[PDB]
């Protein structure tokens, strides 16, 4: 979701996890911990937008 | 769509608990699979090829049946709003997708047992708001309760409006010719069962049409002379094996649509439903119209098992109320035969032999489904199959009327 | 009988008749556009200073208030002056088209549609054409709704103006307009809830349930959706709030949507305070409800909060002090401020997603939908009665002490005071002799 | 050099073209649908679309 | 910063521009809107957003009927004349007049 | 008048009145918070040591519990705090 | 790496790092004469200067 301008509401990371977390008893962990995350960003030029 | 629907759970037959065993559910709904779609990944185009004569699931029903019995001990929050553990079993989550084992740190409330519960959808507020994603439950909660809600055979509704066929349909039926009725089954569950649908959608005026179309030919009103804009069922030998059908296409006459629009809800009257493709498929084809669609009008209550009586938005006993009728196979069979000789399709000597040959062919299931009953006394705790009496397979139930509906519905 | 930081009197009251709905005719119509003066036919300044010759918020009605201004006016406001003047020029206009086409004599008994009328007014001081509408602008109430004649013609008719074989879809009209000199932190001034900008929402009529259905799924997505179950002016309808925020309410605890919650809930409040068995309304529940995009589990925000009042607003219930007939922004921030204040949520009657319930002894009485149904509470202390309201008071009060049968000990008597009192005080002598 | 022409769309064709300059700060309403301020002056060829 | 979330704390003595460019922005970016795509019939492998739907980070409307021609209500050409109209104030401010 | 009322509008964001009307303000801490706020500073630091309890402590004593450089015009030893005055 | 070591001051030196890290973000007060949040935590080698 496209969140705007509400602070609480900023998505920080995007999460996936190969394996069940409750088999390692991960169940009550921060999901940071316990899932991999997505990384990619691409440096846009403002003049050419404008 | 349809944001709403209401359902009741299964009756216990005098036992104090639900009737399925921890390896039934490990075996027909585990694997952290989702198990609301799978009623027919154990299916097949006859009896031949499938494993229903023997061991555990020792009928066609069976397997359905155990499904039935096992979602009435999870449904909980369509009765009391929230989830629950039976047997250290729970919902993985609030969306419900698949089951597990209990977490040991917070387990859910245990669940209080009973039976014949009554359910509202409007009991989970999560449900609607994630309806594009917990739709399929809506389907088959409905055919629980369509089978919970009687004895012997499932129930099932059947109508035909006034107007010709759209041409929509008249092309899908077109495309639809030589399948036998398991496959047509199949992608009619399929269709309602993965996503929402709006009730004014083509499919759904199709299916609706083939239930009429197939009851209709099983009363033998629709046949090779006489059809339905063209399409009519075919069924097998009863020499050989008269548990199929197929769908057909042909130049005979075209029956002309009733008077005023006809409706009505069916049921096999008669234990020999439970091993018997035709009739399983014939319920549940019919039976995903008006999961899409909900319910026309309630049910009359009066010739129903005393639990069925009065069941809130789902049966009754006033004036918006449908008629139910039932039938037996046996008796249905000599009707058939005997429109097909009156419209000259056979003679005198072959409609006796057909019932000599139908009538061996369904002592054959009776004495299977008997001697498989006492080999699964409902006592042990697991029911495969539902329970019966020897009589139950000697009424003769409203065949007669029924037949009078297909006069009256194809004129 | 309190929700977190709001204070309720335990007597229920409200009234009994819902007045019924009737279209304008054609000839009305043209009486109110052709009045001498539209102050108060057409408009009303919440904020006139008779010192000058200026007001800074206006309040629009039925004829005008579907108009939603294209920005340039936006960003450029005129002065009260200038307003009048612009208005009445446009009025005139106006009538002269409406009556170029469709001459008096032989139209005056028609019925006009309220949308359509509305539609047109509001392009035409757009400066945008009207010709498409003035084809459709009446219909005939007895044989369809203002909505079902429009789905006659299941096309974009224009850019801000679609409508399908089930459903119209148009921007939400400004109910307010804010002159030059406007300013939101000052107070005093009015409170508008945002409804002056011009694209704070948008509204989805539909015919019947399955359309709704079918908007309903479309819309889960984006923010959440608010709709009036009881009576739907005219006709039933969705709404989708814009999903930002508006500056000024509050310490930033607001959403678009919140504020068309917590200003809804006032006027519930008010109607419950001053409502009569010898007057209809055209409604009895002024609370929105949300239908999309919720958390029945939570009340960590105003949303919550607010839709948590509003399923128990409608039963009756009043507050212990009055609320303005045109609050102010003091006046709103208040409420906000005790909405979000520490304490418990009401658990009396839960909240379900499409449908309301209502106490059997409650005064209200359910209108024919399928959106209501009674409930039963197991420990309500409210009753029915009407309640009145009390002048404050310039001078300290003075109380004498009756008791009842308790008593209690000292111990518990001095550590109850010990904890509550002002044990270090600051006072004045004053004069003995 | 309007009036000296004997196209009797002249007038309003010379009317539109000016009006396509101003179309960003004063705008106006055209009648028919499909046809915008900006609209090519000259395409305004037909009595009904004053 | 604090006063970017709440601008009234920006004191309009101290730092005219500012506030006024806090407002702004707090006022007119852009509000995400929604739409459809693909079909039911065939499903979608949508994962948080609900099924055959996209968001957008700007509102967005049908696909009009007859021609199309340059518009001037649009959010971004908003967003374009009032980000236009602040400069113009900056500029003309008391700070770029001294030099 | 602007900047009182905003000023208390911060101190009631955090510590809502209901639960903390009884508490006393340490006045060191209240007036240097105060000063920086109508200066433009931040003053996010102060907040978490707005109160103390004078049965236990001084006012002093009480911002010695935390001997470090505050801030660039607040600095406090585990001894003595230096500050400009107002 | 910490634990794996036999040193027992290992467990104070481990703290000491971080602390070392963070003196100018968290300042705290270390409780012992003669040394600092900045002291080289590696020098934390004995009892009573825990």
């Amino acid at each position: 979701p496209f969140t705007r301008l509400v602070q609480n509401d900023v998505i920080t990371n995007v999460l996936v996890a190969r394996v069940d977390p409750a088999q390692r008893g991960d169940a009550a962990v921060d999901i940071r911990a316990t899932h991999a995350t997505f990384a990619a960003a691409l440096p846009v030029d403002p003049a050419a937008i404008v | 769509a349809q944001r709403q629907f209401f359902g009741l759970t299964y009756n216990f037959y005098g036992q104090p608990a639900p009737l399925f065993d921890l390896n039934d559910l490990q075996e027909l709904a585990g694997c952290y699979a989702r198990p609301w779609t799978s009623r027919f990944s154990h299916l097949a185009i006859s009896t031949g090829s499938l494993p229903v004569w023997s061991a555990r699931y020792p009928s066609v029903a069976s397997r359905n049946i155990i499904v039935n019995t096992l979602l009435g001990a999870h449904l909980n929050p369509f009765a009391g709003g929230q989830v629950t553990s039976h047997q250290g079993i729970t919902w993985r989550d609030p969306v419900l997708s698949s089951l597990a084992p209990v977490p040991a740190i917070q387990p859910p409330p245990v669940w209080a047992v009973a039976e014949n519960v009554p359910l509202d959808s409007n009991n989970y507020p999560t449900y609607v708001l994630n309806l594009s994603s917990m739709w399929p439950i809506n389907q088959d909660v409905h055919i629980m309760t369509m089978w919970a809600l009687s004895d012997q055979g499932p129930i099932y509704h059947l109508e035909v409006p006034v107007d010709p066929m759209p041409a929509a349909t008249t092309a899908a039926l077109m495309a639809y010719i030589g399948v036998p009725i398991a496959h047509l089954a199949q992608t009619a569950y399929r269709f309602a069962g993965q996503l929402p649908q709006s009730p004014d959608s083509t499919m759904v005026s199709t299916i609706r049409w083939l239930s009429a179309i197939w009851f209709g030919s099983l009363t033998g009103r629709l046949n090779r002379s006489r059809t339905c804009n063209g399409f009519y069922f075919e069924f097998a030998k009863p020499a050989l094996n008269p548990d199929q059908a197929v769908l057909k296409w042909n130049d005979g006459a075209r029956a002309a649509p009733p008077a005023a629009a006809q409706s009505s809800y069916m049921r096999c009257i008669s234990p020999h439903w439970q091993h018997q493709i035709v009739e399983v498929a014939g319920a549940l084809m019919s039976q995903s119209v008006t999961a899409v669609t909900g319910l026309p009008a309630l049910i009359d209550e009066a010739t129903l098992p005393a639990w069925s009586q009065g069941v809130a938005n789902l049966t009754g006993n006033g004036q918006g109320v449908v008629p139910c009728l039932d039938y037996n196979p046996v008796p249905m069979a000599a009707a058939r035969h005997l429109q097909w000789r009156q419209d000259g399709l056979i003679t005198a000597a072959q409609e006796a032999q057909l019932n000599n040959d139908y009538t061996a062919y369904a002592l054959t299931i009776e004495r299977h489904l008997t001697a498989m009953l006492v080999a699964n006394p409902i006592a042990a705790g697991r029911m495969p199959i539902q329970p019966f009496n020897a009589a139950d397979f000697g009424q003769a139930g409203q065949t007669a009327a029924a037949v009078a509906l297909a006069q009256a519905m194809f004129v | 009988a309190a929700v977190f930081g709001i204070q309720l009197v335990p007597k229920l009251n409200t009234s009994t008749t819902r007045r019924t709905f009737l279209p304008l005719r054609f000839d009305l119509l043209l009486d109110r556009l052709q009045s001498t003066n539209l102050h108060g036919v057409l408009y009303r300044a919440l904020d006139f200073n008779p010192v000058d010759r200026s007001a800074t918020v206006i309040q629009t009605y039925p004829p005008l208030n579907a108009w939603s201004p294209h920005p340039a006016f936006i960003e450029n406001p005129l002065d009260y002056r200038d307003w009048t003047e612009f208005i009445h020029d446009r009025a005139l206009a106006f009538v002269g088209v409406l009556t170029q086409r469709y001459p008096l004599t032989q139209n005056a008994q028609r019925y006009t549609n309220p949308l359509v009328l509305g539609a047109a007014f509001g392009d035409f001081l757009n400066a945008r054409s009207i010709d498409i509408f003035l084809d459709r602008l009446f219909y005939g109430p007895t044989q369809e709704s203002p909505i079902t004649s429009i789905t006659k013609f299941p096309y974009q008719w224009t850019i801000d103006f679609n409508v399908t074989a089930d459903s119209v879809r148009t921007p939400a009209g400004c109910k307010y307009i804010t002159l030059y000199g406007y300013d939101p932190s000052r107070p005093s001034t009015p409170a508008t809830y945002g409804k002056h900008r011009p694209t704070y929402a948008t509204v989805f009529y539909y015919s019947t349930l399955p359309a709704r259905s079918r908007l309903l799924a479309n819309l889960a997505a984006g923010p959440t959706v608010l709709e009036h179950f009881d009576s739907p002016t005219y006709g039933p309808h969705l709404l989708l709030p814009q999903t930002g925020d508006v500056l000024g309410y509050s310490s930033s605890l607001i959403s678009q949507a919140a504020l068309l919650m917590v200003e809804s809930v006032m006027d519930a409040l008010r109607d419950n305070a001053n409502a009569s068995a010898s007057t209809a309304v055209t409604r009895l529940d002024q609370s929105y409800h949300p239908v999309t995009s919720f958390d029945p589990s939570t009340f960590n925000t105003l949303l919550q909060r607010a839709t948590n009042l509003a399923l128990l607003a409608v039963q009756g219930v009043q507050s212990e002090s009055a609320i303005p007939a045109i609050p102010t922004m003091s006046d709103v921030r208040s409420f906000v401020a005790r909405l979000m204040a520490e304490g418990d949520p009401q658990q009396w009657f839960p909240y379900r997603v499409d449908q309301i319930l209502y106490w059997p002894e409650s005064p209200f009485v359910p209108p024919i939908g399928p959106f209501y149904a009674p409930f039963r509470p197991v420990n309500f202390p409210f009753t029915t009665g009407s309640y009145t309201v009390v002048p404050d008071a310039s001078r300290p009060l003075r109380l004498l002490p009756q008791y009842r049968n308790a008593t209690i000990t000292v111990q518990q008597a001095d550590d109850a005071y010990e904890d509550t009192a002002l044990s270090p005080l600051i006072t004045t002598h004053g004069f003995c002799v | 050099a309007g009036p000296m022409t004997s196209d009797p769309h002249s007038p309003v064709k010379v009317f539109m073209a000016l009006a396509n300059l101003l179309a960003q700060p004063e705008p106006i309403a055209i009648g028919v649908p499909g046809m915008h301020q900006t609209t090519p002056a000259s395409q305004f060829s037909h009595p009904g679309v004053w | 910063p604090p006063g970017f979330l709440n601008p009234q704390l920006i004191n309009p003595q101290q730092a005219p521009l500012l506030r006024a460019f806090a407002e702004h922005i707090r006022a007119n970016w852009p509000q995400p809107s929604e739409f459809g795509y693909g079909s039911t019939l065939q499903g979608s492998a949508n994962l948080f957003i609900p099924p055959n739907r996209m968001v957008y980070p700007w509102p967005n409307q049908p696909l009009p009927r007859l021609t199309v021609a340059p518009t001037y209500d649009s959010a971004m050409s908003n967003w374009i004349s009032t980000t236009i109209a602040f400069f113009i104030r900056v500029v003309n401010s008391v700070n770029m007049t001294a030099t």
